[PDB]
């Protein structure tokens, strides 16, 4: 029985008895106590559980950064992968990330349940493209639902990054 | 990388480091589920209560992750993410001349309002194809284009073009039990070859009744006379199907209003839905199979002149 | 004083960082267990056996709960017509039968699917048409009826009659239903943390099920990740079962519903069938009107009767109808009980209104703005239920919207586009709304607050309203700060709890800001009176000085407030007395482009002018206009719930059920709050804003209809006075099938015809 080793916000995780059936969302919320990442559907559709994943791409040099749905990612696929959650990019206790700060001051968050995933979708874009186009910004959120805002204020807060 | 083995309450997961390992694992355990993105297996397990007691994850294997340019097209390993396929084809499309990228731009059109960045960054090419959902948006494009599939078991290797026979039954492919999908070559389009792909806005049932297609015509050189014609559809049966009776009739006919009429006659009849057909929208679905061909018909006349 | 200022939501930054705690983000006790509901897979059946042998061997497996485990009462629901757990018969597909308790949520799910229920089917009634035909209704016919109906119809140049269906809607709050129940071990005591808009009825129904006094049961609500009406009552289906688990095990128990359970079980917006008949002049002035409404209620009364009163109160939209009869029936069906959803019967009856209004205009061959404007109430008019319209501001909204949206110029560009385009069409439509402000059951227009000032001068405000994303707590803090004359930074609200404010009404009916703002304001005023001697003694001193002087002089710095909406009491017999305290008004103009070959459309541009009085927070208020409009656009165009013939929901997730997405919204999206329009009837000259702008989403629907009319002029026939039925939601299926042409047809084929034209 081999050890599964990954990172969550820069911190090594050694899981000595990984269960194949454990999703990453379950593991963050209930083993690691990191509950900013939300459950909205458990099926890939809403984005509430959006995280960033990083890994060394052996075929391209490059560490690559991309977004995933924590609700569908088996932790057993994540050996030597680095996970970044909403609590890994900033906090009110320390310093907010610009993504977090903008969505909040722009009236992009009402109930707030979708806000962590939208933040991590936006954060991922910017890790790949620090000067996105307005187009790239809108397409960043294809996988993220919000029931509250009607979307205008979110996209508007974020065009400041373009 | 060494092979890892995780063992749970009900499931054993082997993470294969090497192609050779996989083909041996799958020969010992032909039942074993390949998992790459889990964007399908996770849903089957959680919502359909499928237990698969053996999982191989072949995601580490280079070969399954290779992107190879070639004289006939661009090959992607089966474990490659749709985001990568998407990115590479966009570069192919910006770089190559319109007449070579007809099929590519069909893939991109299906990839456009497909899921979201999260799904595409993890969903594998090979997982879509072998999943064989009746409503797969890619498999109609792959079938209509004869996209070549390299299939390996331990000892054997073969490359087949995707055609109607690659999908015999519901949720089933024409890979033998010890076999895996290794790579997929999506072809350049030739001169006098035009391609379109379309999809239904609405989906409403879990794996049925969303109309989606790929449409390919090859003319005799410089001409408007049909040499080959493929029209393949998802969301009209329990699998991806080709309108084969209808398009056979048009070989050596010309691209005119009469062809338009005859293809609609053929499609209306050959893809006809019983009133009790799974998913309903019996009439909407029929209108779309014709309306999609008419958009293709008109696009192809624009390309001809 | 931050009143009138665009202050970000108080929790926004913590919501951004994932530090805001929702109910499942609360830490587990070391012993805390997990509940999973067991639910009917049949519409109507007898339960023959339950068998828990396989769930029993499922690792950490604790127990299965059923009707027999309940210490007090199995009778529940707003009208005492539901079971906590079904005993002898099941009456809908998500009907809760029992519950598995286990040590992890994973183990509780595993055990729940392997519980074997054996059934014997019974005749089921699913559609409104099944219920109409079996005479399967709850209660008697509600009715409103003014003027002379045959006399209006006799004087009528034109009479049009018809039928319309409007589909239901899932709330799709991003956070599903969730309760944590902690049993204390002493005297029946229990402490619950729930995602609910109704802490009072949670507290009551838990107490009733347990057979314990209400004073034993504490309910706490920090926030919800959305409610939209669906956590007004049906939250208790989870809350009550989790409490029994807690009772029975002695351990803390929690449940968060998965999306697919949430949509099956917890109910949605009411589908409506209407049969209508209008009588009108050649000018398009309406003279008679009769509408029979049928709601699909589902398997329990819930808020069904009250949704129908609000329906009937809105069947006029903004239109003076001198002779007018509206009726309503609630159909009793073997579907999950339907409930409150932002709008509460108003969107449905207003959509019926706007549909016949659209038919009148087409029948008369007149421009639709003019027929609507012509028929609009003026200041001071009475409505069909006899309440007068003071500060009736829809004409300013109309004017300003007509002008700001450049409607008349865009009208020509839409015509031009349709003369030049064959297989794509555009539509443009300006639509009004008025929505009546107050709960329809008068006794709910009551609000309490408790305010404490601590000896450092810091203020803790508690009120009976809950936060679900709508900025209530932000607005209450803005008010307290204005009323007390201290910085917002000195004021905090923590949560809502039945031990700080008892007997509260649901945070519903858009009135929370009005009524809790009024209660909070009165607490502040009593605190200011108690402080005034010390202010008098030390006028150039500080709040902190005075608060300490009042403490050291043994003056209390804790006080209740309360508020009662005055002059309410509409009677159905007699048909008189005020139903509402006032009305919120707005106007939306929307343009679309349809693809006549596919059914797709783009929302091209929308302009909205809303009257919200003097806004407390114009950022929160424009955000309410925006989200409300987009849930309306979802209702009328995207969101479609679909069932099997045998009553089972097919659409149980985001992959089969389509709420608006980032790319769904109008490319050009403008909301304006009407200027210089203070409301004397509510707190600081403000108006309710929550549910009112949702119906304005219909402006996209009537824009799509107009774009279908244009497609049908092109390819289907030549009569420009044609009336074709378009039900809601206008999906791609409905949009495409209405665009009758050579494909629909097949006249290409050919053919023969047709209608199809050639
Ligand atoms: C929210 C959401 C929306 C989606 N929308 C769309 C859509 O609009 N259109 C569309 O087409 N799809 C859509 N999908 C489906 C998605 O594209 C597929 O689920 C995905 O590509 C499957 O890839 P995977 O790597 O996740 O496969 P997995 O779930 O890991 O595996 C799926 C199947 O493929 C098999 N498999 C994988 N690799 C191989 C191999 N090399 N050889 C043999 N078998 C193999 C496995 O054994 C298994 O049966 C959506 C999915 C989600 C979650
Ligand atoms: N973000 C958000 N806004 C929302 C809701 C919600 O759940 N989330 N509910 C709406 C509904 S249905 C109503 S009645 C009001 C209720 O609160 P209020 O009375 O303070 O507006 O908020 C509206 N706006
Ligand atoms: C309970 C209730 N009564 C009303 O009159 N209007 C409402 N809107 C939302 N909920 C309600
Ligand atoms: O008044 Mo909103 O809760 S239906
Ligand atoms: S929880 Fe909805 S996408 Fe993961
Ligand atoms: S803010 Fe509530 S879902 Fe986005
Ligand atoms: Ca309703």
């Amino acid at each position: 029985a081999d050890e599964l080793v990954f990172f969550v916000n820069g911190k090594k995780v050694v899981e000595k008895n990984a269960d194949p059936e454990t999703t990453l969302l379950a593991y963050l919320r209930r083993k690691l106590g990191l509950r900013g990442t939300k459950l909205g559907c458990g099926e890939g559709g809403c984005g509430a559980c959006t995280v960033m994943l990083s890994k060394y791409d052996r075929l391209q040099d490059k560490i690559i950064h991309f977004s995933a749905n924590a609700c569908l990612a088996p932790i057993c696929t994540l050996h030597h992968v680095a996970v970044t959650t909403v609590e890994g990019i900033g906090s009110t206790k320390t310093r907010l990330h610009p993504v977090q700060e903008r969505i909040a001051k722009s009236h992009g968050s009402q109930c707030g349940f979708c806000t962590p995933g939208i933040v991590m979708s936006m954060y991922t874009l910017l890790r790949n493209q620090p000067e996105p186009t307005v187009e790239e910004i809108e397409d960043a959120f294809q996988g993220n639902l919000c029931r509250c805002t009607g979307y205008r204020p979110i996209l508007q807060g974020f065009r400041t990054f373009a | 990388p060494k092979q890892l083995r995780f063992e749970g309450e009900r499931v054993t997961w082997i993470q294969a480091s090497t192609l050779k390992e996989l083909l041996d694992l799958k020969a010992q355990h032909p039942e074993a589920k390949l998992v790459v993105g889990n964007t399908e297996i996770g849903i089957e397990m959680k919502f359909k209560n499928q237990l698969f007691p053996m999982i191989i994850c072949p995601a580490w294997i280079p070969e399954l992750n290779a992107v190879e340019h070639g004289p006939e097209g661009i090959s992607f390993g089966a474990a490659c993410a749709l985001s990568s396929v998407e990115k590479t084809l966009l570069e192919a499309v910006a770089k190559l001349p319109t007449q070579k990228t007809e099929v590519f731009r069909g893939v991109l059109e299906q990839l456009r309002w497909f899921a979201g960045k999260q799904v595409k960054s993890v969903a594998s090419l090979g997982g879509n194809i072998i999943t064989a959902s009746p409503i797969s948006d890619l498999n109609p494009v792959f079938m209509a284009s004869g996209t070549k599939l390299t299939i390996v078991s331990r000892g054997t290797r073969r490359t087949v073009p995707m055609d109607h026979t690659f999908f015999p039954s519901y949720r089933k492919t024409l890979l033998g039990p010890e076999e895996i999908l290794l790579s997929i070559e999506i072809p350049y389009s030739r001169e006098d070859e035009f391609f379109s792909a379309f999809k239904q806005a609405s989906r409403r049932e879990d794996d049925i009744a969303k109309v989606t297609c790929g449409m390919r015509v090859l003319f005799q050189p410089g001409s408007m006379q049909v040499k080959e014609l493929a029209l393949c559809y998802g969301g009209m049966a329990d699998r991806t199907i080709s309108a084969l009776k209808t398009t056979q009739k048009q070989l050596s006919k010309f691209w005119n209003e009469k062809l338009l009429q005859d293809v609609c006659a053929g499609l209306a009849e050959e893809l006809s839905l019983s009133p009790d057909a799974p998913g309903g929208m019996i009439e909407f679905r029929r209108t779309l199979t014709l309306s999609f061909f008419f958009k293709f018909y008109l696009t192809v006349l624009k390309k001809l002149g | 004083d931050t009143v009138g200022r665009p202050l970000p939501h108080l929790a926004a930054a913590m919501q951004a960082s994932g530090e805001a705690v929702y109910c499942d983000d609360i830490p587990r006790y070391e012993n805390e267990l997990f509940l999973r509901l067991v639910t009917s897979t049949r519409a109507h059946a007898k339960i023959k056996s339950i068998d828990v042998s396989e769930a029993q061997k499922v690792p950490g497996f604790v127990c299965f709960l059923s009707a027999d485990d309940i210490p007090g009462s199995n009778e529940t629901g707003l009208f005492n017509d539901e079971t906590v757990f079904a005993k002898d018969t099941v009456t809908c597909v998500g009907h809760i039968i029992g519950a598995v308790v286990a040590d992890t949520p994973e183990h509780a799910e595993r055990a729940a699917h392997v519980v074997k229920v054996t059934y014997e089917d019974l005749p089921a009634i699913i559609t409104i048409e099944d219920a109409i035909k079996n005479n399967s209704f709850y209660g008697s016919e509600l009715k409103i009826e003014k003027g002379d109906l045959k006399k209006g119809f006799s004087e009528a140049d034109n009479v049009v009659s018809g039928e319309l269906y409007i589909g239901g809607q899932d709330h799709f709050y991003l956070e599903t239903h969730c309760t944590i129940a902690i049993p204390k071990g002493e005297e029946g005591e229990m402490e619950l943390f729930v995602s609910t808009q109704n802490a009072m009825k949670t507290q009551s129904f838990v107490a009733k099920m347990l057979g314990v006094p209400v004073n034993r049961i504490l309910v706490r609500v920090k926030r919800m990740g959305g409610g939209f009406g669906g956590k007004e009552t049906r939250s208790t289906l989870v809350s009550v079962a989790v409490a029994l688990a807690a009772y029975k095990t002695g351990h803390p128990v929690r449940c968060m519903l998965d999306r697919n359970e949430d949509m099956l079980i917890t109910g949605g917006r009411h589908p409506f069938l209407a049969r209508y008949k209008v009588g009108f002049m050649k000018t398009g002035t309406i003279v008679a009107l009769e509408v029979d409404h049928y709601s699909n209620a589902g398997n329990s009364r819930d808020l069904s009767h009250s949704i129908m009163e609000r329906a009937l109160f809105h069947m006029d939209n903004c239109y003076k109808i001198p002779n007018i009869r509206g009726t309503g029936r609630l159909c009793k069906t073997n579907l999950s009980s339907n409930t409150a959803f932002r709008g509460f019967g108003g969107p449905q009856a207003l959509f019926i209104a706007e549909n016949w209004m659209s038919e009148v205009a087409v029948t008369c061959g007149l421009p639709a703005e003019e027929v609507r404007w012509k028929n609009m109430y003026k200041e001071g008019d009475l409505t069909h239920f006899n309440q007068r319209l003071e500060g009736f501001s829809v004409p300013r909204c109309w004017d300003e919207c007509l002008k700001s949206s450049q409607y008349y110029a865009r009208k020509s560009e839409v015509d031009k586009f349709n003369k030049e385009n064959c297989w794509k069409k555009r539509g443009l439509c300006i639509i009004p709304t008025k929505f009546g402000i107050s709960f329809t059951v008068p006794f709910l227009n009551q609000a309490g607050a408790l305010i404490h000032v601590y000896t450092d001068g810091s203020v803790l405000v508690s009120h009976g309203g809950t936060e679900m994303g709508q900025g209530l707590h932000t607005k209450m803090v803005q008010v307290a700060s204005k009323a007390l004359k201290i910085p917002i930074s000195k004021i905090y609200i923590s949560e809502t709890s039945t031990n700080t404010v008892p007997n509260s009404s649901p945070t519903a009916a858009s009135v929370s800001t009005d009524i809790y703002g009024q209660a909070v304001y009165e607490a502040c005023q009593t605190i200011l009176k108690r402080l005034e001697p010390f202010k008098k003694k030390n006028p150039d001193g500080s709040w902190e000085d005075w608060v300490m002087a009042a403490y050291q002089d043994r003056v209390s710095l804790s006080t209740t407030g309360f508020y009662r909406t005055p002059n309410l009491g509409y009677s159905f017999e007699t048909n008189s007395g005020n139903a509402f305290h006032y009305f919120t008004y707005g106007v939306a103009c929307s343009e679309v482009e349809i693809d006549c070959l596919t059914g797709d459309h783009k929302n091209l541009r929308t302009d909205i002018v809303m009257d919200v009085g003097s806004s407390l927070n114009p950022a929160i208020d424009i955000g309410q206009v925006e989200g409300a409009f987009v849930q309306g656009l979802g209702l009328f165009t995207l969101e479609e719930l679909h069932y099997s013939p045998e009553g089972s929901l097919h659409t149980r997730g985001p992959s089969t059920y389509k709420i608006p997405a980032f790319g769904s919204i109008p490319t050009e999206f403008r909301v304006s709050l009407l200027r210089d329009c203070p409301n004397k009837k509510a707190i600081y000259a403000s108006k309710a804003v929550g549910e009112p702008p949702l119906f304005l989403g219909a402006s996209v629907f009537f824009a799509i209809k107009d774009a279908i009319r244009a497609a049908r002029a092109q390819h289907t026939n030549n009569n420009t006075k044609e009336l074709f039925r378009l039900d809601s939601p206008a999906t791609p299926e409905k949009i495409r099938n209405a665009c009758v042409d050579k494909f629909t047809t097949l006249c290409v084929t050919g053919a023969p015809g047709n209608c199809k034209p050639w």
